[PDB]
């Protein structure tokens, strides 16, 4: 399970953000110069448009995986919640 | 690098990995619910004395 | 108690205006690491021609 | 080989930096206090 | 003619150096072994700054 | 909170302290790069030396 585990990062890296270069990768090097950002951008709005050369949907997916992951743990804590919905 | 100046240099090739860890798993930790190591004292503690009584 | 979710998503909103200006320097990064190559070529090829 | 490419620097500095002994005896009796209090309650 | 006899190897090995060094600069993003032949590299604790 | 007791993290921080110095080890100074270019200079004055003593 760890050539499993591994091969979902060089899949989540080489995609979207950023591709490297050293040759036997040099036009897989400018794959990433165009960049799948194109792809990573429409879940947002718009708005983050800064991705160009400081790629921001290739980090900020990363970031908000470990929110969400941290969601779980928290959740058995702060119950809170009636008999019922909310709002 | 610049106030050492000796052959006490090869110690300084380590102090910028203990920058950036906890550069990081301070900044880390802003986030809504993350959780930071730097907040419990007992790896401080870990992090203090074997590199103080490394230097005497 | 997380309306602190959404000031420290807010805060890392006001950076991606000078993400807009961080290319330059990240470009400006490589550009300027793209011109030392260059000089260095140019000036390795004029020696090694004249010394023949 | 998460040794040879950081094993020449062992060797170097943890000659006085791999002195986990007194982080060990100061945390070793650091568990002595907290299971005897424990124990009177 | 020892300098017409020894110098004209040293000719021809200047010469077959500018071959090879047109060989090396390749692409932009080229390789970080085949830029490790001009550049140096060294031993431990060399690079004072 | 006050937490206690401390047979947790402070193992788990040097296991940490193999990572941080493999990745960061395999940095590159801009400054050794201005290095080769000195050495190239001065040999092939000493090897056209060689060649002016190859003249006289």
């Amino acid at each position: 399970a760890s050539v499993v585990p591994l091969k979902d990062r060089r899949l989540l890296e080489v995609k979207l953000g950023e591709l490297p270069s050293w040759i036997l990768m040099r036009d897989f090097t400018p794959s990433g110069i165009a960049g799948a950002f194109q792809r990573g951008y429409y879940r947002y709005y718009n708005k983050y448009v800064n991705v160009k050369k400081g790629s921001v949907a290739g980090l900020s997916m990363v970031l908000a995986a470990y929110v969400v992951f941290n969601y779980c743990r928290s959740y058995k804590e702060l119950k809170h919640e009636r008999l019922r919905k909310y709002h | 690098m610049a106030i050492h100046n000796q052959k006490g240099q090869t110690w300084s090739l380590m102090l910028m990995s203990l920058i950036m860890f906890i550069g990081s798993t301070n900044i880390l930790g802003l986030l809504p619910h993350s959780f930071t190591p730097t907040t419990q004292l007992s790896m401080n503690l870990g992090m203090a004395i074997p590199l103080w009584s490394a230097t005497v | 108690e997380t309306f602190s979710a959404i000031s420290t998503i807010g805060v890392l909103v006001y950076i991606v205006k000078k993400y807009g200006a961080s290319i330059g320097a990240f470009a400006d990064k490589l550009n300027e690491q793209k011109i030392a190559q260059l000089e260095e070529v140019k000036q390795a090829s004029i020696k090694q021609i004249q010394d023949a | 080989f998460q040794f040879t490419g950081i094993k020449k620097y062992f060797n170097s500095y943890t000659l006085t930096g791999r002195m986990n002994c007194v982080l060990a005896t100061y945390g070793g009796i650091a568990l002595l206090v907290l299971y005897f209090k424990l124990r009177s309650k | 003619a020892e300098f017409l006899s020894l110098s004209k190897a040293r000719i021809e090995a200047y010469e077959k150096e500018l071959e090879k060094m047109k060989n090396i600069i390749p692409f932009d993003q080229m390789t970080i072994e085949d830029l490790n032949e001009v550049f140096p590299e060294t031993k431990l604790d060399k690079k004072k700054y | 909170d006050t937490s206690t007791w401390f047979i947790t993290i402070t193992s788990m921080i040097m296991t940490l302290f193999i990572l941080f110095q493999l990745k960061i080890s395999n940095y590159s100074y801009p400054a050794s790069p201005e290095s080769i270019e000195l050495k190239t200079q001065k040999h092939s004055t000493p090897w056209e030396m060689k060649w002016t003593k190859i003249y006289l």
